[PDB]
């Protein structure tokens, strides 16, 4: 159904310029706010850029302002990124993430497959408490993450996202808003918070869920993620 | 020198007897206008000047009482700086949206070939403050220059309240004011023209429906330019001289004297159509009418 | 300001839609709302084709789109939906002049029955009524033979397809409670007719620029 | 036609006529104590202060 | 022929002395001994502008919050109505539409009108937008009420005389009510969903089976149409507005009316009616493009609803009984408080 192809990634020189593309189909690209989201090869993920549904407000991270520019052809229905003056730290894995923006609806859905691209302060920080936890299928895992700045907002919302990234596949929606679980997601994983910490349980895990999983806030305009808890056997 | 029969006894009756009713019909005009929906520029346009003729009914008294002679010389000085040059700008207000209306039922009617213009959309709104604030540059100075302290307390001139670039800055405004009502009114009567020329084009008669459209549309139109006209080209063809007069020596007491009375009768006309407008714009506007028989019944 | 993120997304969402709206609502109000009734076969079908509820029908004809609403096989009361047509441009009543020889109670009485509800209720008091007087031709024969005293006793004229005609005309706009206010523009069609399309466009015309000096305030 | 349509009329009275009716005092009385036990619970009966209020 | 109309008419008789014998006392002498509910001052706090024409109906959402209209400009709109927000813009059909209905569940929303099709669009696609899902076609005449009972069947009352209890997946009517001589204007469910109310133009009101599917009761007592009707919180009861200047009240254990809710003062029609949380306060839309609160125990005047420039359409009451959403023909919807 629904499908993100991205392409442009490779070798880029330091100081040059690459131009990625993201082809969209299966859903009504002009509805929805785009992002693209880096990942280190080992670094874990990393929000890079914004657009917005009509390219009404378009964001970038202070990482990459002044260097990358996001821009969307609706027609098309394609989302580009051009990254001028590109640095050693730029090399990682590109992901264009579809997001829509309503009462009730379910932001950062869905995440396309990426691009390596590989080069020759006042922002909540989300913090996990472990990073690798060996975990036997049957069982019940307790995910905890922490915020510098409380997630709820005064209007009740508490913007935390629990994604999964299984190995050698694109992170995956899970919980939007830390309560909500997102669509195609089994009853097991739920989410709870207190505003500034966070769990996120499963219930009678098996194989098919083993991966990292990756905390991010909404609250807060510059999404930041944490480092990532990893599942093993 | 002075009569005392005109500038004292006819202007203040006479502008009583338009403030008695003009400030009433301004006051109910903006009581009903505050519930009618602006889903057109025309509406606006309406708003404005209702406001306009507020401001203009409110600034009435203290003309009277600085020429009924009743008041004292402070009055007249506040008159002269403050309470005139707001009757002034009101009054180029409502004139230039008496335009805008005019150029708004030409584009709405006619349907002119430069139509990608679209002056009649949201940004009007803007447009609207875009007017008001542009007589306000046209006057502000008008009001801070006005400085001068009076050399008697017996009679007060407004040129003699005046700095040199005072006086400069008023004698252009003034000029500047008469230019742009002159290029008002000439579009104003092209655009009544072409919408005249559009509606007895517009049907082909032999019909009793077709006849009563045709003559309402006519006399409506007609009213429109006629009370623009009465009240306000005097005023303009008489401005011009009489700013002369005060800004220059050499016209003799007499011919200032004439010119005088002349601008307070020209001024007086141009203050009535304060009360010829609600019935004139105010009463055909469709929303008004419905709130009103709504309201007031 | 005192709105999260995805609050300040939504708003902007609620912006898009409301643009949106309104150059959907500009684009909808440039358009021609015509409602076309009849007593029945009177050649709605045919005034249809030449230009299992409501039919609409879409045309372009120099360039001014018309929407024209078929009410036809509702069988329900009209006075419960009639006033979801107050807003329309015009109303095309299509009546047979041939009908005035059969009978359901007369076919031309109960059409200019409807033709009186249709033109004096609340809704329409102010809306314009092109009135298509169809099946000229076979009218043309039948008053050979057939008189128009069978449907209107009291004509005093003689039995000629353009007295017969007028006479017709002239009881169908007697009907008009509000002449003064609105208009019937009466025409006779009799098949395939090209010149229909450009009698609805001079009356929707003239109802056009009678609204635009309304709206104005100059009417 | 006529005969079926007055004979399902006929079937459709006689079916609503056994019905088992209570007295409309019983029937007042049970609707005024309904809205007795739940006027606390209404907020269009008794405004709600503007902490409670999700529409001020 | 005549002996079945004879028969009809002993039936009719009876039934009406059924009910005479069964009205010991009203509801209006009952309640004199309880406190009036004052006068009610619902403000205004919410205006919902953006549609464009003659809004013909609206539904809450069970969340009390996300609410649908319905307007003759072709369009359904989804609102937020804590932001005013609009949550959802649904182009339609055909634009003719005159009820309009939010699941309960949330995932969908119905509409229809002079089609005599119920359009169900999903609201939860996976492509973002919201498309139709089903045409719910059969009835011949216009849709005038549509309630949904779950996210597979829906409740549709029609301009052809009879109801429909309709199969969203297989898009065939389940069960069709029939026996209202007059073309039905409204639709009320109940509580529970086992049964549900329809007025129609042969000024009488039918308590009908959803699942068994006959007419339960019928209920008369109106001088002319039935434009609108809705259950009693308790679902014990119902209240119907007509086109005449009277609300009544229905009780179906007591298969009788209640009181009447009238004013030599109101003279127009009735188009909407509701009940509050609790039921003591009945809304019903009229005319006269105002709102009037009654006290449901005492028939009294309990407040005005004011500030609609046209006629008032449609009238909903959010579950929690927070606030009152009215519709009006001057294309705004107003959130009272
Ligand atoms: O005592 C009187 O009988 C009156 O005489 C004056 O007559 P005049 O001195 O000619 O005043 P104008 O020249 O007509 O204008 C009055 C003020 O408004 C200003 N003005 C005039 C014309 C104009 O177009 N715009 C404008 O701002 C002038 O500079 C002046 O300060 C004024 O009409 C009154 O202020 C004063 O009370």
């Amino acid at each position: 159904d629904v499908q993100l192809v991205e392409s442009g990634g490779g070798l880029v020189q330091p100081g040059g310029s690459r131009k990625l593309s993201c082809s969209a189909s299966g859903f009504a690209f002009s509805s929805f706010g785009m992002h693209w989201v880096r990942q280190a090869p080992e670094k874990g993920l990393e929000w890079v850029a914004y657009i917005s549904s009509g390219s009404g407000t378009i964001y970038y991270a202070d990482t990459v302002k002044g260097r990358f520019t996001i821009s969307r052809d609706d027609p098309k229905n394609t989302l580009f990124l051009q990254m001028t003056s590109l640095r050693s730290e730029d090399t990682a894995m590109y992901y264009c993430v579809r997001s829509i923006y309503y009462y009730g609806s379910s932001p950062f859905d869905f995440w396309g497959q990426g691009t390596t691209l590989t080069v020759s302060g006042s922002d909540i920080v989300m913090t996990q408490a472990t990073s690798s936890v060996p975990v036997t299928p049957g069982e019940s895992v307790s995910i905890s993450c922490r915020s510098s700045k409380s997630l709820l907002h005064s209007n009740g919302n508490t913007y935390l996202y629990w994604f999964l990234q299984r190995p050698g596949q694109s992170p995956q929606l899970l919980i939007y808003r830390m309560s909500n679980l997102a669509s195609g997601v089994p009853d097991r994983f739920s989410g709870s918070g207190s505003g500034t910490a966070f769990t996120l349980t499963i219930s009678r895990l098996e194989a098919e869920d083993v991966g990292v999983y990756y905390c991010m806030q909404h609250l807060e305009y510059p999404l930041t993620f944490g480092a990532g808890t990893k599942l093993e056997l | 020198s002075q009569n005392l029969l005109i500038t004292q006894q006819i202007i203040p009756v006479l502008y009583c007897m338009v403030f008695i009713a003009g400030i009433l019909l301004n006051g109910v005009s903006g009581w009903i206008f505050f519930y009618v929906p602006s889903s057109k520029s025309f509406i606006i346009y309406l708003k404005n000047i209702v406001i306009a003729d507020f401001v203009m009914s409110l600034t009435f008294p203290f003309k009277i009482l600085g020429d009924s002679g009743l008041g004292p010389w402070q009055l007249n000085v506040f008159v002269c700086r403050v309470s005139a040059v707001l009757f002034y700008v009101n009054m180029y207000v409502s004139i230039v949206f008496f335009g805008l209306i005019s150029f708004d039922r030409y584009y709405k009617i006619v349907k002119p070939l430069w139509t990608s213009f679209i002056q009649s959309v949201s940004y009007s709104k803007l447009l609207s403050v875009i007017v008001w604030m542009l007589m306000l540059l046209l006057a502000v100075p008008n009001i801070i220059l006005t400085n001068q302290s009076v050399r008697e307390v017996t009679q007060i001139k407004c040129i003699e309240l005046k700095s040199e670039l005072g006086r400069k800055w008023h004698k252009a405004s003034n000029y500047i004011f008469v230019a742009i009502f002159w290029i008002v009114f000439l579009l104003l009567i092209v655009f009544y023209t072409a919408i005249t020329k559009k509606i007895f084009k517009s049907h082909l008669k032999s019909s009793r429906n077709s006849t009563s459209v045709k003559k309402k549309s006519s006399r409506n139109i007609f009213s429109i330019v006629f009370v623009f006209f009465v009240c306000f080209v005097p005023y303009h063809i008489a401005r011009i001289p009489y700013t002369k007069s005060q800004t220059e020596a050499h016209y003799s007491c007499q011919s200032k004297e004439i010119l005088r009375y002349m601008k307070e009768f020209t001024l007086l006309l141009s203050a009535a159509n304060v009360c010829l407008d609600p019935i004139i714009y105010f009463f055909l506007c469709q929303p008004f009418r419905e709130i009103l028989c709504k309201k007031l019944h | 300001c005192t709105l999260s993120a995805e609050d300040k997304a939504a708003v902007e969402r609620s912006k898009m839609i409301d643009r949106n709206l309104r150059e959907d609502g500009e684009k909808a109000a440039r358009e021609v709302k015509l409602l076309l009734l009849g007593a029945g076969e009177s050649g709605k079908s045919t005034i249809v084709k030449q230009m299992t509820g409501i039919v609409e029908t879409h045309f372009t004809f120099k360039d001014l789109h018309f929407k024209m609403f078929d009410v036809g096989g509702q069988r329900s009361e009209r006075k419960k939906w009639i006033h979801c047509f107050e807003g329309v441009t015009a109303i095309i009543f299509c009546v047979a002049l041939s009908d005035y020889d059969l009978v359901l109670m007369n076919r031309m009485h109960e059409s200019m029955k409807l033709f009186d509800s249709i033109c004096n209720n609340k809704w329409f008091t102010d809306t314009s009524i092109i009135l298509f007087l169809n099946k000229k031709d076979l009218f043309e024969e039948k008053i050979k033979k057939s008189p128009l005293t069978i449907c209107y006793p009291e004509y005093a004229g003689s039995n000629t397809y353009e007295e017969a005609a007028a006479y017709i005309q002239c009881q169908f706009e007697d009907l008009n409670k509000r002449k003064d206010t609105k208009e019937i523009y009466t025409h006779f069609t009799c098949a395939t007719d090209t010149k229909n399309v450009q009698f609805v466009f001079d009356a929707v015309t003239d109802v056009i620029i009678k609204n635009n000096l309304k709206d104005c305030g100059l009417f | 036609a006529s005969i079926a349509q007055a004979r399902k009329l006929v079937e459709q009275l006689k079916m609503e006529a056994n019905i088992d009716r209570i007295k409309v005092s019983k029937a007042a009385a049970d609707l005024m104590a309904y809205c007795e036990a739940h006027a606390k619970e209404d907020p269009l009966l008794t405004p709600v202060p503007a902490s409670e209020n999700p529409f001020r | 022929l005549d002996q079945l109309r004879q028969e009809a008419e002993q039936l009719k008789n009876q039934i009406r002395d059924a009910r005479k014998a069964c009205a010991d006392a009203t509801l209006s002498q009952i309640t004199n001994n309880i406190d009036p509910v004052g006068r009610i001052q619902m403000r205004t706090r919410r205006t919902l502008r953006g549609h464009l024409a003659k809004i013909y109906a609206m539904h809450w959402g069970t969340d009390s919050r996300l609410l649908v209209s319905a307007s003759q400009d072709g369009k359904l709109i989804i609102w937020d109505s804590y932001t005013t927000n609009k949550v959802h813009a649904i182009p339609l059909r055909s634009s003719w539409v005159m009820t309009c209905a939010y699941a309960p569940s949330g995932n969908y929303v119905a509409c229809g009108g002079l089609d005599n099709i119920c359009s169900i669009y999903n609201l939860k696609t996976r492509e973002g937008n919201v498309r139709v899902s089903r045409e719910l076609a059969g009835h011949t005449g216009y849709l005038s009420c549509c309630r949904f009972l779950d996210d597979n069947q829906i409740v549709t009352s029609s301009g052809d005389t009879t109801c429909a209890l309709w199969d969203i997946e297989t898009g065939q009517q389940t069960t069709t009510f029939t026996g209202h001589t007059g073309d039905v204007m409204s639709l009320s469910l109940a509580p529970d969903t086992r049964l549900f109310v329809s007025g129609a133009c042969d000024a009488s009101a039918k308590l009908w089976d959803v699942r068994e599917g006959m007419c339960r009761q019928t209920f008369t007592g109106h001088e002319s149409d039935i434009n609108a009707i809705c259950f009693f919180p308790n679902g014990n009861a119902f209240a119907t507005g007509s086109d005449d200047a009277t609300c009544r009240l229905f009780d179906l254990r007591a298969d009788q009316e209640l009181m009447t809710y009238s004013h030599d003062n109101i003279i127009c029609g009735i188009t909407s009616v509701s009940f509050s949380k609790s039921g003591r306060l009945l809304l019903a839309g009229y005319d006269d493009f105002n709102c009037n609160v009654w006290d449901a125990l005492k028939a009294d005047r309990a407040g005005v609803l004011a500030g609609h420039d046209n006629r008032v359409s449609c009238l909903g009451v959010t579950d929690d009984g927070m606030a009152v959403a009215t519709g009006s023909w001057d294309s705004f919807l107003k959130i009272w408080n």
